[PDB]
């Protein structure tokens, strides 16, 4: 039945501007 | 301090390589390196790493920023890190207002410079010997005879002994003006000079006096 079977780049690295 | 941006980037990687995190100090001595070749890409770039490792910037960092963009006249990124510092709690001292005075003069601004030290005044804090060359320049550069003269003796009266920057300056906006009779009155000055020993040597040179081989 229902038994069977088992049942951070790209930060701090932006432009200055 | 000396400007050896290729030394100190083999250190940084020296120290990435043996797993070691730089300390804040360290990136910005690297920093100022940069500023110093006028490698302004590679000294944001360490900038940027230093929040990545964790080793956020000192007030010392904002100054090595200050006065590598004042050199260049970089007044724009100048403001960046001046609009950066109050919000960052860093009250504005003495050092980061030559270094706007510098930028605006290098970039021209020549009404925003002194509108600086208009300002910088009312703030109170104490105006150094560099904050006096550095308005001098501005006054120097737009042709200001008379506002020079100023400013100059104020220099001494305080028996400062200004520096052979502020020397060299009073001769352009004397040479500028064609001012022939200040040129030969300030040489004087320079010559004999029992105190001081570079403005001599400089100012005997200025006239021609140290040309021959021997003399160099």
């Amino acid at each position: 039945g229902t038994g069977f079977n088992k049942g951070d780049i790209l930060f701090y690295h932006r432009e200055f501007c | 301090k000396g400007g050896l941006h290729e030394d100190a980037r083999k250190i940084l990687q020296y120290m990435t390589a043996k797993d070691v995190v730089p300390s804040s100090k360290a990136y910005t001595g690297v920093i100022e390196a940069f500023g110093q070749a006028a490698l302004y890409e590679e000294a944001l770039v360490a900038f940027n790493t230093m929040h990545e490792v964790g080793s956020n910037p000192s007030i010392e960092t904002f100054h090595s920023l200050l006065y590598s963009f004042a050199r260049g006249g970089l007044f724009k990124e100048s403001e960046v890190i001046l609009s950066r510092l109050v919000n960052s709690g860093i009250p504005r001292n003495r050092d980061t207002f030559n270094a706007t005075i510098e930028a605006y003069k290098q970039g021209g601004k020549f009404e925003e410079a002194v509108k600086t030290y208009v300002d910088m005044e009312k703030s109170r804090c104490d105006p150094d010997e560099r904050t006096l060359e550095a308005v001098l320049s501005v006054y120097s550069c737009a042709r200001l005879v008379d506002e020079c003269r100023e400013q100059f003796e104020e220099m001494k009266a305080s028996d400062i002994l200004p520096s052979i920057m502020c020397y060299c300056m009073m001769l352009s906006v004397y040479g500028k003006t064609e001012s022939w009779d200040d040129v030969n009155e300030l040489l004087e000055e320079m010559l004999s000079n029992r105190v001081s020993n570079i403005h001599q040597v400089i100012g005997q040179m200025i006239k021609g006096n140290y040309d021959d081989d021997s003399n160099w």
